[PDB]
C-alpha cells in the first residue's frame, strides 16, 4: 500500500491546494508595482545616493 | 653591398619591429584589462607583462639607434646604447627568472625549505621582480661608469674595461638561464623515461610540448645571446656594412621569443 | 487503489490549472509596457574583500548592513567589516565543505552549514574573545543548502533530504519538518513576516510554507530545469526563483501563476544566487557567465551587469538598507558593489 | 590618518586574522584533494581500507604528499548536485564494480549494475565541471572477475560483446568500454588499474596518478602546454 | 574569568620589580592588555598597553623608558618590569584586558590588582563634582568634561565609564558612552554633547556605591578623570 499511501498524501496535499481563494493576476501585480514604486525613491541600489551619504564611499 | 639588398633587409627588420611592437602591445592591453578586472594574476603572467615592457624598451631603443645611426640625423642624444644595454640586461634577468620559475613550480621537490621558499616566492614575486631590477641597475653601474669615461675621452684600456663590464653583465643571466633550462630538460626527460607506464595520452603529449617549448625558448634566447656576444666583440663582424642584416637577424630572434611567450601566456589563452 | 487516487488527483490538477488560466485577466508584460525603465545601471567594485583563500559559496548581511559572513572551502567563515574591509572574525569551520551561511538579526550568532548534514550555530558575543560553536544541530539526512535565522532561537534549514526544518536552537531538535518537495531544495528565503518561507526545490518547483502550522500553502510549478536560488520580495506577497534553466521567474502568492520571466536569447548559463533590492525593482542574480546581470522586476528587460569576477558568482547578498550588494564568487573574492550618482 | 586607536587596533586585529588565515593555508596547500566516487554497490568502501551519512574524510599521506580523500556515498541523493563543491579536486577516483556483471540492481532488476556504472562514469567523465579533472579508475573485484569470467560472459549486459571470455581479454575489453566515454583524451585522463582486496599497490598507483596530474597543471600554468 | 596579578609589596627607592599577571578563562592571545595605576588615595592613571602579538606597545610619558611591558602568550601571562622606581609610583596597579574590533567592548574585565609601596599635551578629563550625596531610588547624572571633542569622523565618540566599588576593581559601565556593557543593569546609561558628557543612573542601590571614572580613548595617552565619590 506504499504506492497507495504516497498517492494518498499527494491527493491530500492537492486537495489542500484546492481550497485557497486566489486573486486575479492584475490586482496582485498592481500591488507589487505599487510596492516597487513606493520604496523606489529610498533605494540606493536603483536610484543614486549622495557620495558623502554613501557609507562605502 | 647593393642598395636593393639594403632596403629589402631594412623592410624585413621594420616588419619584425612592428610585429614585436604589436605583440607586446596586445599583451599590455590584455594584461591591463585582466588587472582592472581582478588585479590578482599568477606570477608568470606578470613576468610576461614585465617582459613585454622590456621588449618595448629594447625595441624602441633599437628603432632610435637604427635610424640615427643610418640616417645620422642629429647624432647628439640618439646614441642611447646605454638604454639598450641596460634593458637587454633587464630582459636577460627576466628570462633567467622565467626559467627559475619553471624550475621551481614544475619540479616535484617537496623539501620543507623548498616549499616554504616556493610559496614566499609566489607571494613576494613582484618584489622579486624589483630585486631583479635592482640587480640590473647594480650590474649596469660599472657599465655606466665605463660609458661616462668613454664619453670623457671623446669629449683598449677603458674601452676594454667597458667590453668586460658589458660582457660579464649580460653573460651572468644567460648562465642562470642555461643552468635552469638544462635542469628542466633533464627533469622532463628523466620523468619521460619512466612515465610511459603511468598513461600517455595527454601526459606524454604535454610533457613533449613542454620539452618543445623549452627547446624553442633555449634555441631562440641562447642564439640571441651569441648574437649579442658577437656584437659585443664587434671587431670580427662589421656593424657598418652588414648593419641591416644583423639587426634583422637579432630582432628576428626577438620576434621568435616574443611570439613564443605570447603563445605561452596563460592569461591570453584563458581570455581568448 | 493507486489508479483511482491518481485519476482524481489529475482531476484536481486540471481544476487548479483551469483556475490558473481564469485568474490571468492580463499578463504583467502588458501592465509594465508603460512603466519608465530605470536605464543603464552601473555599479563599481567599491571593495574586494580579499583574504578568503578558497572557493566562496555563501555570504550574508548583518542587519546593520556592516558585517559580512563569507564561507568558503578553507574551512573559514570570515566576518568582515564592510565599511573598512577589516576582518572582524575568522571562524574555523569543522567541516571544510560549506554551502550556506547566515547572520542572526541580533548579530550575536552566525549559522554555517554544508555537506556535513549539520548546521553549526556560532555565538559571536562571548565573555571569552573566541567564537565558539554554540550548537551543532543535526538530524537532516541530506546536505544543507540554505540556513536562515528567525529569532536567535529558531533557524530554518533547507536540506537535500527533500525537506526544510525549523530547528529550536536551545533544545536542539527539529520542531517542524516541512516535507512534500519531490526533489532537493537549494534555496531558502525567509519572509520579512517571519511566518512563511519559500523553498526552491530541484523538482523544478517552489513552495510556500507557513512556519507554525507546517503545511505548504502554495506550490508553484515553473522552470523546466531545477531551481537553484531564491529570494523574497520585500512586500512579502511575492518571491523570485532562478535555475539552470536561465530564467528568473517572479511569482506572487495571491496569484499562483508565474507573474514574470526574465531571460534573453544569449543567456544559457545557469543561475546560482538571486536577491532583491529594498524597492524590489532589481533582481540582481549571479549567473555562470561570471557576472550578475540585474533584471527589473516589472519591465522584464536587463538593466545592467556587475561583471568583474573570474568564476561563478556563488552568493549574491543585499544590504538590509539597500545600500550595497555583495557578490561572493568562486573567484575567492567577496566584492561589494554600490551604485554611483 | 583619520584612524583612531580603536580603528588602528582593529586593523592590527585584521592583520593578525589574515596572518592566521595564511598560516592555515601553509598546511592547506601541502595537501591534495581527491573525490572517491562510484556506485555504492561495492568497491568504494574497500579502497579506503586499502589506503592505509556525513561526508567522510580520509587523511592519508604518501612520501611527503598528504592526500585528503572524500567519501560521499552517504550523501543519499540520486541527482548529483553537491558535485560543484568538489570542483577543484585533482583526482576523481572512480571505482567500477566490474565483477558485478551477472548482478543487477535489487530495485528494478531490469536495470543492470554495469549499465548504472557506465551512466555514472558518463555523467562524471563528461561533467560540465569535471572537464579536465582527471579520473583514476579502479576496476574493483578483479579477483572475483577472474574467477567468474569463464562462468558468465559479458553478453548479458553488453549486446555488442564479442571475442574470448578469458580473464586477460574480457578485463581489457571492459576497460576499453569504460574509457570509451572519454569525449576528450587531452584535457583529462582516465587512468586504469584493476584492483583486488589484497592488492597493496593501489596507493602507489594513486600517488603516481596525482603526481602526473600535479606536474600537468604545473606545466599548464607555466604555459608550456 | 580571572586576572589575578602578583608582585607589589615594599620596594626600596630606586629599586626594581616585575609584575606577573595571570590570565585564565579567556583567549589571551586575541586580547590586548593595558595596565592602570591607582595611587594609594588618588585616581586611576594609564600605564602601558600592548596589543595582541605585541605589535604596538604604548607607554605613559610619566613612565616612558623606566618601565617595560611584555606578554607571554603561550603561558597567558603579562609581565611588567619596574626599573628605577620613585615616590611617584607607589600605587595599586590593575591589569585590564581589552579587545578591538567592530562592536567590541574594550577595558571589559579588570583584575584584582596588586599594590606596591615605595618608601621615602594629553586630553584633560575633569570631574568637577567629585562628591555627590545620593539616596536609593534617585536618578543621578555625572558630567565629565573633555578638553576637546571626543568624536571621530567615524561616527563614534570614545568615552568609557567605570564604576569602582569601594574596595573592588573597576567595572565597565558603558563603552563608547552609548553601549552598555555585559552583565550591567539597564538603569545605567550615557550621553554627551561631543565635549561634555553625562552618565545617567536611574536608581542607586548599595551595589552602585563607589567612585565613578571617565576615560578618553582617541589618543594613546589615555587619561582618567578624577571621578566622583558616592555619598549616601
Ligand atoms: O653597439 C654596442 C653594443 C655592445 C654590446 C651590446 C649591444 C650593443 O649595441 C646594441 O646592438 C644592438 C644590435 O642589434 C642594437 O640593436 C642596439 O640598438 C645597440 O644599442
Amino acid at each position: 500500500t506504499a504506492s497507495i499511501a504516497q498517492a494518498r498524501k499527494l491527493v491530500e496535499q492537492l486537495k489542500m491546494e484546492a481550497n485557497i481563494d486566489r486573486i486575479k493576476v492584475s490586482k496582485a501585480a498592481a500591488d507589487l508595482m505599487a510596492y516597487c514604486e513606493a520604496h523606489a525613491k529610498e533605494d540606493p541600489l536603483l536610484t543614486p545616493v549622495p557620495a558623502s551619504e554613501n557609507p562605502f564611499r | 653591398i647593393p642598395i636593393q639588398l639594403t632596403v629589402f633587409f631594412m623592410i624585413i627588420y621594420v616588419l619584425e619591429s612592428l610585429t614585436i611592437i604589436v605583440q607586446s602591445s596586445l599583451i599590455v592591453a590584455v594584461l591591463g584589462r585582466e588587472w582592472l578586472q581582478v588585479r590578482r594574476l599568477m606570477p608568470v603572467d606578470m613576468i610576461l607583462i614585465s617582459l613585454g615592457i622590456s621588449r618595448f624598451c629594447l625595441q624602441w631603443a633599437s628603432m632610435l639607434n637604427n635610424f640615427c645611426s643610418y640616417f645620422n640625423l642629429n647624432y647628439v642624444l640618439c646614441n642611447l646604447t646605454i638604454t639598450w644595454e641596460f634593458f637587454n640586461i633587464l630582459t636577460f634577468w627576466l628570462n633567467s627568472l622565467l626559467t627559475v620559475f619553471y624550475c621551481i613550480k614544475v619540479s616535484s621537490f617537496t623539501h620543507h625549505i623548498f616549499l616554504w621558499l616556493r610559496w614566499r616566492i609566489l607571494r613576494l614575486f613582484p618584489w622579486i621582480l624589483l630585486g631583479c631590477l635592482m640587480i640590473t641597475c647594480v650590474t649596469i653601474i660599472p657599465s655606466a661608469i665605463g660609458n661616462y669615461i668613454q664619453i670623457q675621452l671623446l669629449t683598449e684600456n677603458f674601452h676594454q674595461y667597458q667590453f668586460q663590464a658589458h660582457t660579464v653583465a649580460l653573460v651572468i643571466p644567460f648562465i642562470l638561464f642555461l643552468a635552469s633550462t638544462i635542469f628542466l630538460m633533464a627533469s622532463l626527460t628523466k620523468q619521460i623515461q619512466h612515465h610511459s607506464t603511468g598513461h600517455c595520452n595527454p601526459s606524454m603529449k604535454a610533457r613533449f610540448t613542454a620539452l618543445r617549448s623549452l627547446a624553442v625558448l633555449f634555441i631562440v634566447f641562447t642564439s640571441y645571446f651569441l648574437t649579442i656576444l658577437i656584437t659585443i666583440i664587434g671587431t670580427l663582424f662589421d656593424k657598418r656594412c652588414w648593419l641591416w642584416v644583423w639587426e634583422a637577424f637579432v630582432y628576428a630572434f626577438i620576434l621568435m621569443h616574443s611570439t613564443s611567450l605570447m603563445l605561452s601566456s596563460p592569461t591570453l589563452k584563458r581570455i581568448l | 487503489e493507486l489508479d483511482q487516487l491518481r485519476q482524481e488527483a489529475e482531476q484536481l490538477k486540471n481544476q487548479i490549472r483551469d483556475a490558473r488560466k481564469a485568474c490571468a485577466d492580463a499578463t504583467l508584460s502588458q501592465i509594465t509596457n508603460n512603466i519608465d525603465p530605470v536605464g543603464r545601471i552601473q555599479m563599481r567594485t567599491r571593495r574586494t574583500l580579499r583574504g578568503h583563500l578558497a572557493k566562496i559559496y555563501a555570504m550574508h548581511w548583518g542587519t546593520d548592513s556592516r558585517l559580512l559572513v563569507s564561507a568558503s572551502q578553507d574551512g573559514k567563515l570570515i566576518i568582515w567589516d564592510s565599511y573598512t574591509t577589516n576582518k572582524v572574525h575568522a571562524i574555523p569551520l569543522r567541516s571544510s565543505w560549506v554551502m550556506t551561511c547566515a547572520y542572526a538579526p541580533s548579530g550575536n550568532y552566525v549559522a554555517c552549514g554544508g555537506l556535513d548534514n549539520i548546521c553549526s550555530i556560532y555565538n559571536l558575543k562571548t565573555r571569552e574573545g573566541n567564537v565558539r560553536v554554540s550548537r551543532e544541530l543535526a538530524g537532516h539526512t541530506g546536505y544543507l543548502s540554505c540556513c536562515r535565522f528567525l529569532d536567535d532561537n529558531q533557524i530554518v534549514t533547507s536540506s537535500g533530504d527533500t525537506t526544510c526544518a525549523l530547528w529550536d536552537i536551545e533544545t536542539g531538535q527539529q520542531t517542524t519538518t516541512f516535507t512534500g518537495h519531490t526533489g532537493d531544495v537549494m534555496s531558502l528565503s525567509l519572509a520579512p513576516d517571519t511566518r512563511l518561507f519559500v523553498s526552491g526545490a530541484c523538482d523544478a518547483s517552489a513552495k510556500l510554507w507557513d512556519v507554525r502550522e507546517g503545511m505548504c500553502r502554495q506550490t508553484f510549478t515553473g522552470h523546466e530545469s531545477d531551481i537553484n536560488a531564491i529570494c523574497f520580495f520585500p512586500n512579502g506577497n511575492a518571491f523570485a526563483t532562478g535555475s539552470d534553466d536561465a530564467t528568473c521567474r517572479l511569482f506572487d502568492l495571491r496569484a499562483d501563476q508565474e507573474l514574470m520571466t526574465y531571460s534573453h536569447d544569449n543567456i544559457i548559463c545557469g543561475i546560482t544566487s538571486v536577491s532583491f533590492s529594498k524597492s524590489g525593482r532589481l533582481l540582481l542574480a549571479g549567473y555562470d557567465d561570471f557576472n550578475c546581470n540585474v533584471w527589473d522586476a516589472l519591465k522584464a528587460d536587463r538593466a545592467g551587469v556587475l561583471a568583474g569576477h573570474d568564476n561563478r558568482v556563488s552568493c549574491l547578498g543585499v544590504t538590509d538598507d539597500g545600500m550595497a550588494v555583495a557578490t561572493g564568487s568562486w573567484d575567492s573574492f567577496l566584492k561589494i558593489w554600490n551604485g554611483s550618482s | 590618518c583619520t584612524l583612531s586607536a580603536e580603528d588602528k587596533a582593529a586593523v592590527e586585529r585584521s592583520k593578525m586574522i589574515d596572518r592566521n588565515l595564511r598560516e592555515d593555508g601553509e598546511k592547506a596547500a601541502r595537501e591534495v584533494k581527491l573525490l572517491l566516487l562510484g556506485a555504492g554497490e561495492s568497491g568504494k568502501s574497500t579502497i579506503v581500507k586499502q589506503m592505509k551519512t556525513g561526508i567522510v574524510e580520509t587523511h592519508f599521506t604518501f612520501k611527503d604528499l598528504h592526500f585528503k580523500m572524500f567519501d560521499v556515498g552517504g550523501q543519499r541523493s540520486e541527482r548529483k548536485k553537491w558535485i560543484h563543491c568538489f570542483e577543484g579536486v585533482t583526482a576523481i577516483i572512480f571505482c567500477v564494480a566490474l565483477s558485478d556483471y551477472d548482478l543487477v540492481l535489487a530495485e528494478d532488476e531490469e536495470m543492470n549494475r554495469m549499465h548504472e556504472s557506465m551512466k555514472l562514469f558518463d555523467s562524471i567523465c563528461n561533467n560540465k565541471w569535471f572537464t579536465d579533472t582527471s579520473i583514476i579508475l579502479f576496476l574493483n573485484k578483479k579477483d572475483l572477475f577472474e574467477e567468474k569470467i569463464k562462468k558468465s560472459p559479458l553478453t548479458i549486459c553488453y549486446p555488442e560483446y564479442a571475442g574470448s571470455n578469458t580473464y586477460e581479454e574480457a578485463a581489457a575489453y571492459i576497460q576499453c568500454q569504460f574509457e570509451d566515454l572519454n569525449k576528450r583524451k587531452d584535457t583529462k585522463e582516465i587512468y586504469t588499474h584493476f584492483t583486488c582486496a589484497t592488492d597493496t599497490q593501489n596507493v602507489k598507483f594513486v600517488f603516481d596518478a596525482v603526481t602526473d596530474i600535479i606536474i600537468k597543471e604545473n606545466l599548464k600554468d607555466c604555459g608550456l602546454f | 574569568v580571572q586576572l589575578v596579578e602578583s608582585g607589589g609589596g615594599l620596594v626600596q627607592p630606586g629599586g626594581s620589580r616585575k609584575l606577573s599577571c595571570s590570565a585564565s578563562g579567556f583567549a589571551f592571545s586575541s586580547f590586548g592588555m593595558h595596565w592602570v595605576r591607582q595611587a594609594p588615595e588618588k585616581g586611576l592613571e594609564w600605564v602601558a598597553y600592548i596589543s595582541s602579538g605585541s605589535g604596538t606597545i604604548y607607554y605613559a610619558d610619566t613612565v616612558k623608558g623606566r618601565f617595560t611591558i611584555s606578554r607571554d602568550d603561550p603561558k597567558n601571562t603579562l609581565f611588567l618590569q619596574m626599573t628605577s622606581l620613585r615616590s611617584e609610583d607607589t600605587a595599586m596597579y590593575y591589569c585590564v584586558r581589552s579587545i578591538y574590533y567592530y562592536g567590541s567592548s574594550p577595558f571589559d574585565f579588570w583584575g584584582q590588582g596588586t599594590t606596591l609601596t615605595v618608601s621615602s599635551s594629553d586630553i584633560v578629563m575633569t570631574q568637577a563634582t567629585s562628591s555627590v550625596p545620593v539616596t536609593p531610588g534617585e536618578s543621578v547624572s555625572i558630567s565629565c568634561r573633555s578638553s576637546k571633542s571626543l568624536l571621530h569622523s567615524n561616527g563614534n565618540t570614545y568615552l568609557y565609564w567605570f564604576l569602582q566599588r569601594p574596595g573592588q576593581s573597576p567595572q565597565l559601565l558603558i563603552y563608547r558612552m552609548s553601549n552598555l556593557a555585559s552583565g550591567v543593569p539597564d538603569r545605567f546609561s550615557g550621553s554627551g554633547s561631543g565635549t561634555a558628557f553625562t552618565l545617567t543612573i536611574s536608581r542607586l542601590e548599595a551595589e552602585d556605591v563607589g567612585v565613578y571614572y571617565c576615560m578618553q580613548h582617541l589618543e594613546y595617552p589615555l587619561t582618567f578623570g578624577a571621578g566622583t565619590k558616592l555619598e549616601l
